[PDB]
RNA sequence: UACCUGGUUGAUCCUGCCAGUAGUCAUAUGCUUGUCUCAAAGAUUAAGCCAUGCAUGUGCAAGUAUGAACCAAUGAACUGUGAAACUGCGAAUGGCUCAUUAAAUCAGUUAUAGUUUGUUUGAUGGUAUACUCGGAUAACCGUAGUAAUUCUAGAGCU
RNA sequence: UGAUUCAUGAUAACUCGACGGAUCGCACGGCCGCCGGCGACGCAUCAUUCAAAUUUCUGCCCUAUCAACUUUCGAUGGUAGGAUAGGGGCCUACCAUGGUGGUGACGGGUGACGGAGAAUUAGGGUUCGAUUCCGGAGAGGGAGCCUGAGAAACGGCUACCACAUCCAAGGAAGGCAGCAGGCGCGCAAAUUACCCAAUCCUGACACGGGGAGGUAGUGACAAUAAAUAACAAUACCGGGGUCUGGUAAUUGGAAUGAGUACAAUCUAAAUCCCUUAACGAGGAUCCAUUGGAGGGCAAGUCUGGUGCCAGCAGCCGCGGUAAUUCCAGCUCCAAUAGCGUAAUUUAAGUUGUUGCAGUUAAAAAGCUCGUAGUUGGACCUUGGGCCGCGACCC
C-alpha cells in the first residue's frame, strides 16, 4: 500500500455537451473578454462549481422550512455567499441563492477586484499584475488572479512591499538601463 | 535587516527536560535565516546557557517570502539532548559522527557470515 | 489467515482515535489488556496525538521506558497499553492526573482529576458467581476480578475502587433513576438518568436514558454505565456535562464565541 | 442543462434504425508538451518461466563466558565491556496475486447452553542433599571425509 | 440465566500426571545465627483481552436447445459408537426411505474472487468492481505432514507429476502470484536506487531488524493551479472638429518568470518545492499545438494542382477539367498545454417499474377449457361534547 493513494482529487469543470452552437460561443466569448481569462475552461469551472452551489439550495428548498437540515445547512450556505461578496444583505435566503450568475462569482476574482479598485488600466493588465507576484491581500502576496476575495479581505488588496509598484526596488529592466547610463 | 523571533504552541515538557516551541521566523529583506543564527537568537533569548542544547528544524518560507515557521526544542542540560534527541539531528549540531555505512553492504554480509558457524563468521 | 493480526492498517483504526488519513500505512495496534481494542485509547495515542508531551513513536517509547505513566495505579511501559474509560491515566512528575471518560462526541476526553479524586475508579459489574473452592468472585468489564465481592452486588452493577487498597469501598445497585453514561454507539457519552428499563426474553436488554435538560435516548444494556446514586455523579464530568448539543446550538455557540 | 441533429421521398407525415453529439479513478495509441501541486503504474494475454542481489532475525541490571577477546585494575570463584555458542522467542504478521470458487466465498444479522486461544490484564495456588542433586552437550580445541552445500563423521573440555 | 441434571459444594474411587520454583538482578537493613525490600523470569487454574473455528436468517450474473436430481461406494433422517478443540453422515455399524425441484432443483457458461465501492445518472436506472480497506483463497500442479498457542506454512519439510540448476557423473540443490530486475506473451505497464528519519510491527529488546513502509528515479494513467505578454506614444482605421474604440516585426521605456545560480532552507543523506544575491526578453526565434473549414457542426462557393485517378468520407456524400469536400498555399474556426484515433454510460420513452409497442409500420396464440401464478364487489365504533394540540366523557 503507498499511502499518497488515499489522497483525494477531483475535476473542476465539464465541457459542453454541443460543442459548436452559435449563441453558446459568443456568450462565453463575451463573458471571457470581459473578465480576461485564459481559456473557455476557466469560465467552465466557475459554472461548475455554480452548478453545485445551485444544486445544494435547490436540494434544501425542497425540504421543509423546519426541516433542522435546511435551517443549518441553508445558513451555512448564506453564511458563504454573503463571506465572498455574492449575495447583499436584503438578499437573506435560500431563493437568492439559485439566481446567481457567473458574472456574481467572475466578479469576485482578484483580477476583476484589482483592475476595479484602480490598481490596474485594464483587465489583462491586472491580470499579469497578479501574475507578476505584484498584488498582496492582506499581507499574503497572491499570484493566482482565481482567488476569491472576501468583502473582508476587499480593502486590504494593495501592492506588495517587495514589488516595484508597492514601495520596492526597482526590478531589473530599470535597474540594468541606469546601469548602461 | 530586523529578524524577529516568534515563538507559539509552546510548552514545557518534563517528560523528556526539554522547551518545544513552534519557531515564527519575520526575516524581510532575507531569504531564510539559517539554523545556527537562529540557535544563537535563541540562546540570547532564553538564556540558555550552553547553545549545543538548541535544535531547530522543519523549517518552510512561506509563499512570497519575509517570514519562515519551523519547530525548535531546547534541553535544560546536553545529556537530557544526547539521551533523548535522534542521532541524525545531533549530526546536524555536531555533537555526534555520521558512521557510513552501505545498507545493501551490510545485508550481503549479514547473509554470507549466516552461511558460517562459530568465531570463523568474522573472518568471512 | 493462519494466526493473530499483528497490523493495524490506519484506515481500519477506530474512528474516535480521530487519526488522520495520510500519517502513515499503520496506527499502533492496541495491546491485550484491560479494554477492548475497539473501545480503548492506547497510551502512544494519550503521550503523542493528544498530550503533544512526544512527537514521535521513538518519543513515546522513550517516555514511557523512564517509567513516567501509571495507569490506574501502575507503571505501564507497552505504548499500546488498551487504557479505556474511567482509567486513572497519572503521571508522578508533572504531578498530572487523568480520568479517561467520554466527550458526547463519543471520543475520549483526558479529564482533569485532583489527587484525592484519582485514588478511585469506577468498575461496571460483568458477572458475580462461584470460583474454585466455592468462593464467590465478582469480575468487570475492565478485566479485574474481585474476590469475596459484596453480596448484595449483582451483575451491570457498578463498583467503586480505591486503587491504593484494591477493594471495593462502595457500589451502586443498577435501578432506575440512577444518572449513567452512555459508552458505546451512537449516544456515546451522553449522560442522563435510566427512567425504565424494556426487557425482552432471549435478545438484549434496551435502557431509556433521560439527560438533565429532557431529551431522551435509548441504548443497550451493554452500553450504560451508572456513574452515580441518583442524580448526582460520582465523578466528575467533562464541560459538556454529558449533555449532547445538536449542530445547530454548537453553531450558536460557535457564532457567539466569534460574536465576542 | 429533465436537450437532440443529418440520413428512406418529386415533396409530406410516420415507424424505425444507421450516423453524429457528451462522459469514463478507461485502456491503448498518435501528435504535441514551458512552470506548480497531486498521483496510477506487468491486473486484462501467461496463477507463464526466471539469471543476480536483497525481502527475518533477535540481548536486558535481571538464563548460560575462562575466547588462548578488549579496556581498566593487579591474590583473588565470578572486575567491567563482551564476539561466538547453547537456551528463549519470532519467523502463522506483513507483502503479493485473483487461479479455483455461483447460497459457495461474501454482506448485514445471529449463536457457541458446541469449542480452542502463546500473549496482555486481574485474581488464585497448603496434604509430593535441601546451606541446593545428576549426567550430557555447544561454543572452544584438533583429527578428518567429500567436487560440492549453514553437506558431514570421530576425539578432548566445560 | 429467557432457558441447563448450571455455577459451585460433598462423597467414592481412578491416572504408571512433562503441574505444585534446586532460576536470575539491584539494594542490602533489622534483631542476635536468624529474619528482611524492590524487581526479573518461569509453572498451573479461572476470568479478561487478542482471535479463530463452526454456525442462524435473508440476499448473487446469464442459460430450460439443462426437468428431473441425490441415494451401490452418505444421499435424508434415527440409534450406538469412533474421531475432533468442540456441534454435525465428519466417519463407522445397524435401521428407516427419505431430501431438493417451474418460488427453476440438478446441470452448463462466466474473458466470475465477494463486499465497501466506481463510471454515468431529473427521477427511476444501466454498466463496472484484478488493484492499496474488510473478508476469502493460493504460493508451478496435486497430495501429506513436522514444529508450534496458532500452519495442512511453502523466502518449512516429504513424495509424485511438469519444468529446471550445478556435477569431478558418484551425487547435490530447487520454487520472484515479496522488492528490483530479466525472458516470454502481448495493444498494454517504471530503478537490478537510498533509508529505517516518519508510520508501525517484531525480538531477550529504550539499542537490532524491517524491498512492511518511506525517500528519490522513470512516469502527458488521472487530477489542480497557471506563462507564452502588459502599458504608452506616433501612424492608420475608426466610430462616438473634439471626444472615445480597435489596429502596426512602428517607436519607447517599464514588468516578470522560464532558465542559470551565490546562499540558506529542505532532507536520514541527498533532491524538488518555497525563499533569495548576481544574471536572465523584442520578431520578447524565450517562435503552441491538435483537429477542422458542404451538411450534421464553428469556420472559405479564395488561389494552384489532379481529373471517377489519386484520394477524402463516422453518415449523407465529394472526385469525370470552374472540386466550397482530394493534394497544397493563404485565410478562417474549435479546444488549448493539450488535442486526435481505436469497451461502457448517456442520448434510448430504441427494453419502457416510473415509461414503449402489437387493425394496416415488427408484433393478439385458430379456438375454448384448465392447474400453478397474478388479480379479486360491498359490509362491522361511529359520531358528539367537555376539559384541554393530549386527554376525558356520553
Ligand atoms: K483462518
Ligand atoms: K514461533
Ligand atoms: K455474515
Ligand atoms: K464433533
Ligand atoms: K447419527
Ligand atoms: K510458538
Ligand atoms: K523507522
Ligand atoms: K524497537
Ligand atoms: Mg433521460
Ligand atoms: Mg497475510
Ligand atoms: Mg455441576
Ligand atoms: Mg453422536
Ligand atoms: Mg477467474
Ligand atoms: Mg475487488
Ligand atoms: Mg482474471
Ligand atoms: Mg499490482
Ligand atoms: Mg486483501
Ligand atoms: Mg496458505
Ligand atoms: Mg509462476
Ligand atoms: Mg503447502
Ligand atoms: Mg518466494
Ligand atoms: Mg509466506
Ligand atoms: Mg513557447
Ligand atoms: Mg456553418
Ligand atoms: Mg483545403
Ligand atoms: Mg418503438
Ligand atoms: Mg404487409
Ligand atoms: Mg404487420
Ligand atoms: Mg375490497
Amino acid at each position: 500500500v503507498h499511502v499518497n493513494f488515499y489522497r483525494n482529487y477531483g475535476k473542476t469543470f465539464k465541457k459542453p455537451r454541443r460543442p459548436y452552437e452559435k449563441e453558446r460561443l459568443d456568450a462565453e466569448l463575451k463573458l471571457v473578454g470581459e473578465y480576461g481569462l485564459r481559456c473557455k475552461r476557466e469560465l467552465w469551472r466557475v459554472q461548475y462549481a455554480l452548478s453545485r452551489i445551485r444544486n445544494a439550495a435547490r436540494h434544501l428548498l425542497t425540504l421543509d422550512e423546519k426541516n433542522p437540515r435546511r435551517i443549518f445547512e441553508g445558513a451555512a450556505l448564506l453564511r458563504r455567499m454573503n463571506r465572498y461578496g455574492l449575495l447583499a444583505e436584503g438578499q437573506d435566503k435560500l431563493d437568492y441563492v439559485l439566481a446567481l450568475t457567473a458574472e456574481n462569482f467572475l466578479a469576485r476574482r482578484l483580477q476583476t477586484l484589482v483592475f476595479k479598485a484602480g490598481m490596474a488600466k485594464s483587465i489583462h493588465h491586472a491580470r499579469v499584475l497578479i501574475r507578476q507576484r505584484h498584488i498582496r491581500v492582506g499581507r499574503q502576496i497572491v499570484n493566482v488572479p482565481s482567488f476569491m476575495v472576501r468583502v473582508e479581505s476587499e480593502k486590504h488588496i494593495d501592492f506588495s512591499l517587495t514589488s516595484p509598484f508597492g514601495g520596492g526596488p526597482a526590478g531589473r529592466v530599470k535597474r540594468k538601463n541606469q546601469k548602461k547610463a | 535587516t530586523a529578524v524577529t523571533l516568534r515563538t507559539r504552541k509552546f510548552m514545557t515538557n518534563r517528560l523528556l527536560a526539554r522547551k518545544q516551541f513552534v519557531l515564527e521566523v519575520i526575516h524581510p529583506g532575507r531569504a531564510n535565516v539559517s539554523k545556527a543564527e537562529l540557535k544563537e537568537r535563541l540562546a540570547k533569548v532564553y538564556e540558555v546557557k550552553d547553545p549545543n542544547c538548541i535544535f531547530v528544524f522543519k523549517f518552510r518560507t512561506h509563499f512570497g517570502g519575509g517570514k519562515s515557521s519551523g519547530f525548535g526544542l531546547i534541553y535544560d542540560n546536553l545529556e537530557s539532548a544526547k539521551k533523548f534527541e535522534p542521532k541524525y539531528r545531533l549530526i546536524r549540531n555536531g555533537l555526534a559522527t555520521k558512521v557510513e555505512k552501505s545498507r545493501k553492504q551490510i545485508k550481503e554480509r549479514k547473509n554470507r557470515t549466516k552461511k558460517i558457524r562459530g568465531v570463523k563468521k568474522t573472518k568471512a | 489467515a493462519r494466526g493473530l493480526k499483528k497490523h493495524l492498517k490506519r484506515l481500519n483504526a477506530p474512528s474516535h482515535w480521530m487519526l488522520d488519513k495520510l500519517g502513515g500505512a499503520f496506527a499502533p495496534k492496541p495491546s491485550s489488556g484491560p479494554h477492548k481494542a475497539r473501545e480503548c485509547l492506547p497510551l502512544i495515542l494519550i503521550l503523542r496525538n493528544r498530550l503533544k508531551y512526544a512527537l514521535t513513536y521513538r518519543e513515546v517509547q522513550s517516555i514511557l521506558m523512564q517509567r513516567h505513566i501509571m495507569v490506574d495505579g501502575k507503571v505501564r511501559t507497552d505504548k499500546t497499553y488498551p487504557a479505556g474509560f474511567m482509567d486513572i491515566i497519572s503521571i508522578p512528575k508533572t504531578g498530572e492526573n487523568y480520568r479517561l471518560l467520554y466527550d458526547t462526541k463519543g471520543r475520549f476526553r483526558l479529564h482533569s482529576v485532583r489527587d484525592e479524586d484519582a485514588k478511585f475508579k469506577l468498575c461496571k459489574v460483568r458477572s458475580v458467581q462461584f470460583g474454585q473452592k466455592g468462593i464467590p468472585y465478582l469480575n468487570t468489564y475492565d478485566g479485574r476480578t474481585i474476590r469475596y465481592p459484596d453480596p448484595l452486588i449483582k451483575a451491570n452493577d457498578t463498583i467503586k475502587l480505591d486503587l491504593e487498597t484494591n477493594k471495593i469501598v462502595d457500589f451502586i445497585k443498577f435501578d432506575v433513576g440512577n444518572v449513567v453514561m452512555v459508552t458505546g454507539g451512537r449516544n456515546t457519552g451522553r449522560v442522563g438518568v435510566i427512567k425504565n428499563r424494556e426487557k425482552h426474553k432471549g435478545t438484549f436488554e434496551t435502557i431509556h436514558v433521560e439527560d438533565a435538560q429532557g431529551h431522551q435516548f435509548a441504548t443497550r444494556l451493554g452500553n450504560v454505565f451508572t456513574i452515580g446514586k441518583g442524580t448526582k455523579p460520582w465523578v466528575s464530568l467533562p464541560k459538556g456535562k454529558g449533555i449532547k448539543l445538536t449542530i445547530i446550538e454548537e453553531q450558536r455557540k460557535r457564532d457567539a464565541a466569534a460574536q465576542a
